[PDB]
């Protein structure tokens, strides 16, 4: 969550601290790393 | 671990192929919203200058882990050594606006003046490169003016990026890029 | 009386990496929606593992050609994230902003010869203390592993992490010419009608690569 | 010992838009009652929607007269809240103190001819990229809509909001001569004994007009 | 509620902060915007 | 109004021994594991009790030889942690950084003669006020205790702590030549064919040694 | 616990205050002092 290291809630409200997000209606490259094939591809001896 | 190479499918074989045993690998220092929050310093201009996240140099730690992501969104922070009555217009104000006091204006108070201003732009997410090098006018955060701006710093908050881009290390002439390291 | 505090001495300076946050001036801003934009990556090592990149062999090409002469060594290089053979790759470009590392580094070898050309290769890992091997018969006592070309082209061998100290540097000071980490040698055992072919190589992060102590120090 | 605090550096300056409030000096004041004074408005866009205002056509009048010649275009103007045809109206007077906008803008057309005069009009919306249309037969591929005069005089057509970027500016920099938003053309198809009549126009805020990023910048 | 963005109650009392209101015995223009006729006035086809 | 505080006067200076802690700048560091490293010691007196160290008798040797002449005293010295006979030992090296002490100090006497040599010794403790004894017959009214050499070599006698004031200094000012703590005398009663033998001595902390008021004052 | 003498938890989080420790899988010289033989070794009278 970045360089934020206080255990007290900031004095100012959330909407005044930063831009409030809006919705309509790492995400992908972390799905790629888990898909990585790692097992042996041939018959081990 | 032979597998079809012309497939762009990631294949990460591990040390357990010949008896090894992978220790635990914890990565906190390399996150994308933890490494960008560090007050990179930009070459400050004269009286009036614009808050564009691309005038930061391309060889810093924030300027170079930013030109590795095609798109990015991040709130901003500054800390300037204004010699005057620095003001700040939002994105898209007529450049004659930063002469009026109704706009957010900080008064002089030694030594710095640290502000935390939001992200205001029409586009849902900015971009480093643009296939129209000059980017459009719409890509910025605002413009500050003072009598004489002395210092300026950028600290992105809540940063989140998409669509990575190449990073380049320095090319050494020798076989290995040797240099000094601190030593008692 | 008011609550009395004591203004402490030697505190409050603007440290460039403080965890505090500034106070706002504008407030009440709703930005456009970004629900499910394609291709977001959260960590910088996630992209390093899922996407390999080429090395920089002699000249400018990223491939090594097959040696038909009495020699058997294709190219051997230091095991350092500052080495020349890894000058321009993502894993060595990212690891210049961090001081120390500890983990495995996969190597992907891909053979691009004709259908009627065959070859056999070996890659071995020589630790510090002894000069690197120069012949395959003298390098078979390392952690080597051999592969053969055929239907499946690519073979990926992940060199291990062996070090006395728990973490290792991502730099090379001039005072240390010994190459404290070691070498990684790549030999070609034999080949059949494989004149002038190519073996492009790649390099990717391991399954447990760890990178830490960030320092942005004079690259851009 | 007293509670020790660290006076932070680069804080506390009098920002002109801080959320803090000053400390009082007088206190204990009861003002006269204001229960249910007539005509209070809370938001500045509420008055913009409920009350339309005139435009500024050629000359000083807010109406367009009927063209009896070969021409068919009455008056076409830019779709910008800084345009000349919208110089002095509430919606364009209020939208100079804000930077960006996004929504619909209704247009109210009111015919003020005699009882024995008839006419038929068309209004079409041409987006950026192509030069605006010049004939009604070449403008029927837009989002046009036609109305006919009769018992009910006024007809209100609400031009839509189409834009690549989510929000659009309420200004026009000199560097951009392309009129990034587009045009809105108004044509007169035909008329019967309608010489020298008048079609006064109005303009009002839409049902979902949004105005944001306030900047008071050099008007008064 | 204006540029007031603290999550802590102000140190001073309410009556000392600002003039206390008195009663006897946007309000109207927002009632006007909701009264706005928007449906079609004729027979659609 | 903001919470009003009163910045107190005469507070906040950087006292070299303040209990406060500084504010961080870097954060998020995981150091290598140290589970059960061998030989950790927590307190500095724990090592003083479990490990004795030699004294410094006449010359440089740590042992006293057996006196065959009419004399009977081997060596008597002050009871002070600054005395010369305790110049270079752990217990007197550690007790120069502290001002006061209160407790017992064990003495370990170890006989290193041949198999056919026998001896008998006495150690007595003389408090302040009277000059120290000079003959064993005149020292038998102290807190003495005698031992005899044989199968078991070492004998350990722990001189007590007697003092009017509750704690005693670990220094000796020039103004006080009286040696406020006292003496500790060591006599040799008799010996059989014990010419030129050796009785090495040691010194260790007691079971209830207490050391307090730390002051680092001009040794290194 | 060293010269730490406040009864209020420090404002900053634990991980930002100091390096977080890691585990794998006075301690010894205090075991030595307790092992110390102290009783009489011979027959008392």
């Amino acid at each position: 969550s970045g360089n934020t290291g206080s255990i007290i809630n900031n004095y100012y409200m959330q909407q005044y601290q930063n831009s409030m997000d809006t919705q309509l209606g790492n995400d992908w490259f972390s799905k790629l790393a888990s898909s990585a094939f790692s097992g042996l591809f041939g018959a081990l001896l | 671990t032979t597998s079809t190479g012309e497939s762009a499918d990631p294949v990460t074989t591990t040390v357990e192929n010949y008896g090894g045993e992978t220790q635990v690998q914890r990565r906190h220092h390399t996150d994308v919203s933890f490494i960008l929050d560090r007050f990179v310093k930009v070459t400050p201009k004269d009286s009036i200058n614009v808050l564009d996240l691309m005038q930061t140099p391309s060889h810093t730690l924030v300027g170079a882990l930013l030109r590795t992501a095609t798109y990015y969104f991040a709130d901003l922070e500054v800390a300037v050594k204004h010699k005057g009555d620095l003001t700040w217009v939002p994105n898209g104000a007529p450049v004659a606006a930063l002469d009026n006091t109704t706009n957010p204006t900080a008064y002089h108070k030694a030594p710095l003046t640290r502000l935390a201003l939001p992200y205001t732009a029409p586009h849902r997410v900015l971009a480093t490169v643009y296939n129209g090098r000059p980017l459009p006018t719409s890509f910025n955060y605002g413009a500050i003016k003072a009598t004489r701006v002395i210092e300026l710093l950028y600290r992105m908050k809540r940063a989140e990026t998409y669509c990575p881009r190449p990073l380049l290390a320095v090319h050494p002439s020798a076989a290995r890029h040797k240099q000094k390291i601190v030593a008692p | 009386g008011i609550f009395p505090v004591a203004c402490s001495d030697g505190y409050g300076g603007l440290v460039t990496t403080d965890p505090k946050t500034a106070d706002p001036v504008y407030g009440k801003v709703f930005n456009p929606p970004r629900n499910m934009l394609p291709g977001r990556f959260t960590n910088l090592l996630d992209v390093a593992e899922a996407c390999p990149t080429f090395l920089h062999f002699d000249g400018d090409v990223p491939y090594v050609t097959t040696k038909t002469d009495s020699d058997r060594v294709l190219a051997q290089f230091d095991l350092s994230l500052a080495a020349k053979h890894m000058s321009n790759t993502f894993l060595a470009g990212l690891a210049q902003y961090y001081t120390q590392y500890s983990g495995t580094v996969n190597l992907h070898f891909m053979f691009t010869g004709p259908t009627d050309a065959k070859a056999r290769y070996m890659i071995a890992y020589a630790p510090p203390g002894m000069e690197p091997p120069k012949t395959p018969e003298a390098a078979a006592h390392c952690i080597h592993a051999e592969w053969d070309t055929g239907l499946n082209s690519k073979f990926t061998f992940s060199i291990p992490y062996l070090s006395a100290a728990d973490y290792a540097y991502t730099a090379s000071d001039a005072a240390e010419t010994t190459n404290v980490q070691g070498w990684v040698c790549l030999f070609q055992i034999t080949h059949g009608k494989a004149e002038g072919d190519a073996l492009v190589v790649l390099a990717s992060a391991g399954k447990d690569f760890e990178l830490r102590l960030p320092v942005d120090a004079r690259q851009q």
